[PDB]
């Protein structure tokens, strides 16, 4: 019983575990993004 | 993978557990160990008999090196030859009237005891309170009606 108890509970952290980097890393690539877009109008906005 | 093979091994081990509790209550049931006192008797005997040789062929060399007295050491031989069948003698007793018994018995007699006579000492309290418990009221009333 302990033995089964212990599997599902990881069994368990590990979906969750991967949920959070999944979630992170296309808002991290969306960062980079906007970041590349901001650099394009800094000239014009400065000279403006 | 570790969470399998600790369940293999606790399982694999479980059987030796029982083995030992049966051999555990064999112990305590004390069958096991009067053969190893038969057995250390067997040989302190025969270590017995081989030193009392050893000690008579010790003196009766001992006498013709002297000669190379007499009458005393001859005494002296047979004076420790019958310490050695006094010594064998005890042994086999030793060996004949052996203690394993008595723990056994008082095993008996306290399991037996605990389950028996504790509750019987309770109620022989519980009486003796209520009974005193009368005769003091009892006395009480006697001594009242003395003062009144």
């Amino acid at each position: 019983e302990l033995s089964a108890t212990a599997q599902e509970i990881i069994k368990s952290q590990a979906i969750a575990t991967k949920k959070i980097i999944s979630d992170y890393h296309q808002q991290f690539r969306y960062k980079l993004q906007d970041f590349s877009d901001q650099l394009s109008d800094y000239y014009e906005k400065f000279i403006a | 993978k570790a969470a399998s093979g600790t369940t293999g091994t606790y399982q694999e081990w479980k059987d030796k557990a029982q083995n030992l509790y049966q051999e555990l209550l064999t112990q305590e049931g004390q069958a096991s160990f009067q053969g190893l006192k038969d057995n250390v008797f067997d040989g302190l005997v025969r270590v017995t008999q081989e030193f009392h040789m050893k000690v008579k062929h010790l003196i009766d060399s001992l006498i013709d090196f002297l000669n190379f007295t007499t009458e005393v050491l001859r005494n002296l031989q047979d004076l420790l030859q019958f310490i050695f069948q006094l010594i064998e003698d005890n042994i086999k007793q030793l060996k004949e009237m052996k203690f394993t018994y008595l723990i056994n018995y008082i095993q008996d007699e306290i399991n037996t005891i605990f389950s028996d006579y504790i509750p019987y000492v309770f109620k022989l309290l519980k009486e003796n309170l209520c009974l005193n418990l009368h005769k003091f009221n009892e006395f009480i009333q006697n001594e009242l009606q003395e003062a009144s």
